[PDB]
């Protein structure tokens, strides 16, 4: 009796005949890549193969699964959305997700602190548990360093079915000279809670390329911690401010 | 040159060859958000049919992105053979896929021919062939190209090790190359795409990757997939270099931002000629894939399929010892499903070898894509007939970090011993003395790491 | 017998063998249709635990359909090797699935654990298998017959010659054979779907089809796909006899439907062995598919897959030169698209080497269902690298009078080409004394049916 | 930094590592014409051990015309792998030489090394071989390139047409074109010297030797062996471009005797890559030789052996199809006799070789040289053993306007057949279906011209 979900699946040595068994383990351990499950002829044990498609069905769940508009509300945060208006068309409609819709552009001038220095923006984007699981933990010490012996802290809020092209418009509509996006990265196999953030400098939606943002991507538990993140983004944002440049045009 | 045609009594007119160029495409996701797609399947063949009936001269003539506007564009009609390009300026593209798809035809034909063509007329090609006409034309054009491995020669597969870590860590790292490398993975490179882009550890995954290299005298390379601009200052200042990557995309617009000039990969070449650890004389490494230029606003109304032609186009410039599309690496927004992404496979590639790059495919989905690891499995299959260079390899395919589905290291060793294809020679060779390989299968203590130790 | 597992902490509980048999497979439409799907991917990934976990003697003690109560279930149990059966019977599906394509296990060890099978087991087998698992699993898996061609030997590839009319006009019936054979088509058989199903239009088709055959002394044979009854009557009344054909079905409420009983299979052999023009031993050709039993309304609260399985133990009981599932012959209601057509085709070609049979494929698909040529090529080329025995071969795959799309004669020559197997060797030889195949390849002079003249 | 040695208790003592290289060499007549010579066997004795101890850092570092003075040293110097020049660069050349005569050095091993290199590091490890170690070493260091045809893959033996003629007589061209076709020889190049280096008379030479290309389908390359410049200009105003090709010196001094600028090898690499007619990927045919430099007063006090390797450098820069010395082309004032002769080809190649460049031999002499026929078979000989890439073929091997004698067509069919080795593989199947080689063997019908008529 075995739950594919389980520590002991998840930790499940496959290799029949091991040279070196005590090595396994210790490789085992060193990773979370689905190493030494061991193999029939050339295609993998079927144990192997059954949690890969449990992880799967429930990877399928996590790109489709929504935060409740109540926990957003209870984070005291401001939501606004993009131009996609549910979660089908969010995923075949990239445009759309890098576009603020008519209402959401009024009510950030309306309910937004303006020409700020540094502008925290939280998106769902392509994965809500990234944003539920690490948000208390990554968000008041990201607020309170860009207080602390810091600056013109902008007002965070939520934006719904955000793509990071859509912090360019963020950037120009509130005056910002430094706009951070904290966003869902699509789901992977085992894990949906990676956080990543896209930053840029003064941002222009004619101008802005790619380039010009600095990512700081695989946030969680599992890779760099919500805490210990927070406080490179800030850090990246007093550079931004004290080089005028994010992205490639940034130096070091 | 014609842009109508009459199909069942009625006439179906084009605009201009961009606008045929894009309908002529099998339906997929990407065509229909970049606007360009064809309105139905009527409107589609005879697009095909138009296309079909256009000559080399009226493609080459009038590429996605004017000459003056591009650099890229720029870069692909300058390399252009205009002796090769005279003698078939006046066939028909239907002419050129039953050149390309003949039995008497020689690979030594194809190889003056394709010297006549820009990367606009290989997609025109690629674009009214059927799907074993991608397959069967593909593996009638191998193209060879030497690292410390040989890559592309007819009854041989390689493949890429590519052991990432959510967080670089180098006993991660070490753990997923030793599997690798158990399944006879890695004789086209062991390649790291990293967490951070700097040099301290950029240096650091790349002393692992070369530890182990070294400890056992391994006939591949290494690489670390970071901007092309810090693997070049990793390198000058004294780490171990291997193939030297970037991804690239096939306009001008869509390399600003990549951030890329020209100029990085000519000083690329330059530096592995200085410092590279390659005893052939290829050394760069590509990746490429379609919906890239649509998402960097850079497709121009061009659909992506002659996109990502000209990234190959591109890439042929600079010889690289291997290039791979990343097939659906991105979302279901450009390749929707199993149908799309596989016939976008078969495209990429086929398109890549006539274009006479080594040419290989990262077989892969995401979890937001209507697809599954039965779709990975069924594409590299099929592009192993067809002779693609290369696959990926990473344990049962999960990226841990990249957040996607490739193939296993299995599913090389599965598509070795299935079409009796071998690793690379050199390759080959080591596999046989550290007891990993006999006759191209595995041995019994194959697919054990702990073998290395 | 556990029929219960926990699966990220949620319970799932299934009633029996048949409903972990049924909702263990893949998602298609049959089973939505059947009622018998999984209602979540978390339950069919749930059903494939608690399936594999499963014995061998639990689901052999466990057929869809009662021993007493249905005579397919009777001849497949009583066929089973009972020595072979207990070396096995406490083995769990997922240790069958893995000794299946252990590299470890050799043909002959095959040969005997099979006979100690049903087709139930064989099916459970196929369920907990990925793509690529069917596909070398069944490579690994070859079954060899003879007529008057062998078929089966690995590192060759047959096809059916499909010449069907409209009206079984003899001379668009002989077009279509030279056609057919200038391309290297036939060694599986010169088979005819009649319009009508008399004996005198059944002899004047076969005059035809032998009229070619002996003229050109054509190592092959002929095949008048009728009603077995109509088959026999006419080969006794002197028409020449070259395969007996019947479809059929995995129950016997579904062999009522097609008005056959056992009696009619066991007289078809003995008028072969009377009558035949067959050098080798075998004679016998069924076809088969997923969804006639549910559309007989004799599956049963079976699942098509399953029920397909029960076709090939109903098949091995008769040793047949061939058989072939009709993979997408019939509509979506059953096999949606190209992924579950695929899907389909690799699991009933695994299931039918399994099962010990000759087993091939109709790669085909209708014009109502979701699919087009390209899932035909993509399809037709996996199922070759399985070892597939033989295709159809018609001209372009367009049937006049089954309205439905299967493969070309051009197909079956590409994947020979491209695959580098060969045809029947008995035929091969005949295609090189023809001028028509020099080493396994199309010469000039191929693909001209006007050669014959 | 060693420069002195005890030898049979007399203390040598040399200036610095040019005389060093310089007194090292076997002795020859250029040599001491250009005083740099031993004056004794006891001396030269002494330097090549002084040599021998010196390590590949002290002479990489101590090119014979500095950097800053000489584009050549600094095309060489610019052209180092130093990563590769860091794990030999305290080698000695003692220790050089055994690394590449030992059967452990694979091709592989000699890629990377060699890379690391300078030509004066090449010519020092050929000044301490022996003739067997020149030619041993030689084989085992195969370079392959590819135009038309692929030259230099081990057990094949290419040739050269060199149909040269006084007045440029087209007739007289065509004659000793079709003479040597029938002999096998060709697949190097048809490349003619012609009298008159005008764009005109170059066309109509190009147009006499494509004439006959054309009409048979012939796989190989053209060339008129004029100044680059006309090449060039021929080509541009449509001529058909085949190999462009220069003499070469080691020197900056001599590329101006000769009239050459290294831009002028950068146009003609472009201007092949937009006009020529070639399927692979080199195009450029250099010849070199002892003693040019020290003629053009341009080998500033070093030995002839050191500035043809320079030579070797600055092609290697250009990545020919072909190099050949041409080794008694010249002289008795700087190769004197058959011994000298031999020695000059076996270095010459050998230098090649290990510079990583296709390199052949035009074994010859002259008239006032102190040699005759039976030297040239010699050298052919041996050179074959040696893997040389390709020789000359004239008719009996007398050039009626160069005024010197070359090997004839008659010794590339005699080296073939009496050493087992093929033509290219592309001319070879040419050979074949022209009924003129069957084996690798001349048929009876071959040896005559009259068999194109
Ligand atoms: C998908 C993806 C891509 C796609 C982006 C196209 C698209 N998605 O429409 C493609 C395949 C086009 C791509 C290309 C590259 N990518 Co990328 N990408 C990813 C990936 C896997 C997902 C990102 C994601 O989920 N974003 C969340 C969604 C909601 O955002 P989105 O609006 O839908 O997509 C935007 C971003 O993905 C952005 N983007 C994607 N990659 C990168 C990289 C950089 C440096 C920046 C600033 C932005 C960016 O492009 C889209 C803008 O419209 C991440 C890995 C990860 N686990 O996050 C790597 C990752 C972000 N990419 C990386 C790199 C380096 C690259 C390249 C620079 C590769 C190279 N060596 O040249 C190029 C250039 C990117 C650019 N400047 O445009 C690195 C970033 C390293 C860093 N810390 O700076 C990552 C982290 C992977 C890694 N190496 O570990 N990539």
């Amino acid at each position: 009796a075995l739950d594919l979900g389980s520590a002991e699946a998840k930790a499940w040595i496959g290799v029949e005949n091991p040279h070196r068994a005590d090595v396994l383990t210790e490789l085992r351990r060193s990773t979370v890549a689905r190493v030494c499950t061991g193999r029939a002829g050339p295609r993998p044990r079927t144990q192997a193969l059954l949690r890969f498609l449990a992880d799967h069905s429930r990877s399928k769940d996590t790109v489709l699964k929504e935060v409740p508009e109540e926990w957003v509300k209870a984070q005291g945060l401001l939501e606004v959305r993009s131009e996609i208006s549910d979660k089908n068309l969010y995923l075949t409609r990239p445009d759309m997700g890098r576009r603020l819709c008519a209402e959401a552009v009024e009510a950030l001038k309306a309910q937004c602190v303006a020409n700020p220095d540094v502008q925290v923006v939280i998106s769902d984007g392509l994965s809500t548990d990234a944003i539920t699981v690490n948000y208390e933990e990554i968000l008041p010490p990201l607020m309170a360093g860009l207080k602390q012996a810091g600056l013109k802290v902008g007002t965070p809020f939520f934006v719904r079915y955000g793509r990071v092209k859509i912090e360019d418009q963020i950037g120009e509509i509130l005056g910002a000279k430094v706009v951070i996006l904290l966003v869902g990265e699509r789901p992977g196999l085992g894990q949906s809670e990676s956080l990543s953030c896209y930053a840029v400098y003064s941002p222009r939606m004619a101008t802005t390329v790619e380039a010009d943002r600095t990512c700081i991507s695989n946030i969680h538990q599992g890779g760099t911690p919500p805490v210990e993140a927070a406080a490179v983004i800030v850090d990246l944002a007093k550079r931004m401010l004290e080089q005028k440049a994010s992205g490639i045009n940034m130096t070091r | 040159m014609k842009l109508k045609t009459t199909l069942f009594g009625n006439v179906y007119q084009f605009k201009d060859v961009k606008e045929v160029l894009a309908k002529a495409n099998e339906l997929r996701s990407g065509d229909v958000l970049a606007g360009v797609a064809a309105a139905s399947s009527q409107e589609r063949v005879a697009a095909k049919q138009v296309l079909s009936e256009m000559t080399v001269a009226d493609i080459r003539n009038n590429p996605v992105i004017a000459y003056e506007d591009d650099c890229v564009t720029r870069l692909i009609q300058d390399d252009v053979n205009e002796t090769a390009y005279n003698q078939i300026k006046n066939w028909s593209i239907s002419e050129l896929r039953e050149y390309v798809l003949s039995d008497e035809t020689s690979v030594d034909d194809i190889a003056f021919t394709r010297k006549g063509l820009t990367s606009e007329v290989v997609a025109a090609v690629a674009k009214i062939c059927s799907n074993a006409d991608l397959i069967y034309g593909a593996k009638k054009m191998p193209v060879i190209k030497k690292a410390n491995t040989t890559i592309g020669i007819p009854g041989t597969f390689s493949a890429r090790l590519q052991p990432n870590d959510t967080r670089d860590d180098v006993q991660s790292i070490a753990a997923q190359i030793y599997e690798g490398l158990s399944f006879g993975v890695g004789d086209a490179v062991i390649g790291v795409n990293p967490v951070t882009d700097d040099v301290e550890n950029l240096s650091r995954v790349l002393d692992t990757i070369y530890g182990v290299i070294d400890k056992f005298n391994i006939p591949t390379q290494g690489c670390v997939l970071a901007h092309v601009t810090t693997q070049i200052e990793a390198i000058r200042r004294g780490a171990p270099g291997g193939l030297i990557f970037q991804s690239i995309c096939g306009s001008e617009k869509g390399l600003k931002e990549f951030g890329v000039e020209l100029a990085m990969l000519d000083e690329a070449r330059a530096v592995g000629a200085e410092f590279n650890r390659i005893a052939g004389e290829n050394c760069l490494y590509f990746e490429t894939g379609q919906g890239s230029a649509l998402s960097a606003g850079a497709n121009f109304g061009a659909d992506q399929v002659t996109m990502e032609a000209r990234n190959y186009g591109l890439a042929r410039h600079y010889d690289p010892f291997i290039v791979n599309t990343v097939v659906g690496f991105i979302g279901p927004e450009y390749l929707y499903n199993d149908r799309q992404i596989i016939r976008a496979g078969l495209e990429d590639h086929f398109m890549g070898k006539l274009s006479g790059i080594s040419m290989g495919c990262d077989c892969c989905y995401t979890n937001h894509a209507d697809a599954d690891q039965n779709l990975n499995e069924n594409l590299m299959i099929l592009l192993a007939t067809a002779g693609c260079n290369y696959i990926m390899g990473m344990p049962l395919g999960d990226d841990i970090m990249l957040n996607y589905q490739t193939t296993a290291f299995h599913d090389t060793a599965t598509v070795r011993q299935l079409l009796n294809l071998r690793p690379s020679p050199e390759f080959e060779r080591w596999l046989e003395s550290m007891g990993i390989m006999a006759n191209g299968r595995l041995t019994k203590r194959a697919g054990d790491p702990s073998l290395f130790f």
